[PDB]
């Protein structure tokens, strides 16, 4: 009997100048597959072609 | 002619100055309660204003209709106002001086020539008053006339910043200005300054003594405080942004320190060599009269 | 006199100098070669025959 969710740093942290994201890159990375190190490499150097 | 109110033509509401706060209309002297200084290592001693020059340009015959309260105040707080030491409106200033000229000085803040019955105007004592002084406005590019543009402005840090121990002694620390802020600020609140009739509130200072004099010094202490502050942003070596919780505070260093920047920038009016000498002399004339 | 150009990010560039420091090789003699220039450019020796 929980409820899991998401919890932005900024709502714990009163100091705005290190916090430079939100939930909503956390939610992009969980539309991503788990990726193995090649693949990440892979997508750097395609964002980078 | 409006005869003028025994405590001065700024008792009127029409000629009330007020500033957008953040787009609100407020009472300069409200502004400046936003306003907080950090101190720094350097001192402002005032040191005594000369007095000014007697010499008053000569009352030569002009073509047209000088407006000259649209000149004084762009040439104290417009963005770039251009030729602001051009003779002519300081020759029909010094025509309004003289003891039975036909010129007046609408509350337009132009000066017709002709005895025009269908604009009101300040009543023509108080404006010889006003003209008898402020034509000197047109010695502030001549070499023999130059208002110091240094010293002057720890006088201005002092009637600003300066707390009332400061003001009495005569001495402060450089101050650091601050204030919570928008965007445009500065610019936005040297716009509200720039419409300011101040045409009434020289008037006043020239034409009114004694008791009622005091109680104009005392009732707006703050107005002459907000275009001295419109005139220390424009010569502020520095100006920039603070963010702290979500609040931009904008910062002004340094009160009462004249950087002489002449080059433009975004934070703030910008005072052209030509536009230093104006106001510097601007502030030799009305300093010394502020100051009896 | 104003540039209309964004400011130099002195804390940005540091950061992604030691970020490419830690993981391109190539920039040490990126930076070498430019001083090599400068060096060659100054004129400050050349070799002699004998």
């Amino acid at each position: 009997r929980y409820h899991e969710s998401v919890l932005e740093i900024a709502d714990i942290f009163d100091q705005a100048d290190f916090i430079q994201t939100s939930d909503a890159v956390r939610q992009l990375r969980a539309l991503m597959p788990t990726l193995s190190t090649s693949q990440i490499r892979h997508a750097i150097e395609r964002i980078a072609q | 002619m409006l005869q003028q109110p025994t405590g001065g033509y700024t008792t009127l509401e029409q000629f009330a100055f007020t500033i957008r706060n953040d787009g609100t209309n407020a009472t300069p002297t409200q502004f400046l309660q936003l306003l907080s200084y950090e101190a720094t290592e350097n001192e402002l001693v005032k040191k005594t204003i000369p007095t000014p020059e007697t010499h008053l340009p000569s009352a030569r015959n002009v073509p047209g209709n000088v407006y000259i309260e649209d000149a004084i105040t762009q040439a104290l707080f417009g963005i770039s106002a251009q030729n602001v030491n051009a003779h002519g409106y300081f020759s029909r200033l010094s025509a309004l001086a003289l003891p039975n000229t036909s010129a007046r000085l609408g509350l337009d803040g132009v000066i017709y020539n002709s005895e025009t019955i269908n604009i009101p105007f300040y009543d023509p004592a108080a404006v010889a008053n006003f003209a008898a002084t402020y034509a000197k406005l047109g010695n502030a590019s001549t070499p023999r006339y130059r208002a110091d543009m240094i010293d002057i402005y720890a006088h201005v840090g002092l009637e600003l910043a300066g707390t009332d121990a400061e003001r009495a002694a005569g001495v402060m620390p450089v101050k650091r200005a601050k204030f919570d802020s928008w965007e445009g600020s500065l610019i936005s609140l040297s716009r509200d300054v720039v419409n300011w009739k101040i045409l009434a509130f020289l008037i006043d200072l020239c034409s009114l003594e004694g008791e009622a004099l005091r109680a104009f010094k005392t009732r707006n202490r703050d107005v002459f405080r907000m275009m001295l502050f419109i005139m220390s942003t424009a010569v502020a070596a520095n100006v920039v942004n603070r963010k702290v919780t979500k609040r931009v505070d904008r910062v002004l260093e340094y009160i009462g320190v004249n950087s002489m920047r002449t080059a433009g920038r975004t934070a703030t009016i910008t005072y052209d060599l030509s536009r230093h000498e104006f106001a510097a002399k601007f502030l030799q004339l009305t300093f010394t009269r502020w100051n009896a | 006199a104003l540039r209309p150009e964004l400011a130099f990010d002195h804390d940005h560039i540091i950061r992604c100098l030691m970020l490419a420091a830690a993981n391109y090789p190539r920039l040490e003699g990126i930076i070498v070669q430019i001083n090599t220039g400068y060096v060659a450019s100054a004129n400050v020796i050349r070799p002699v025959s004998e």
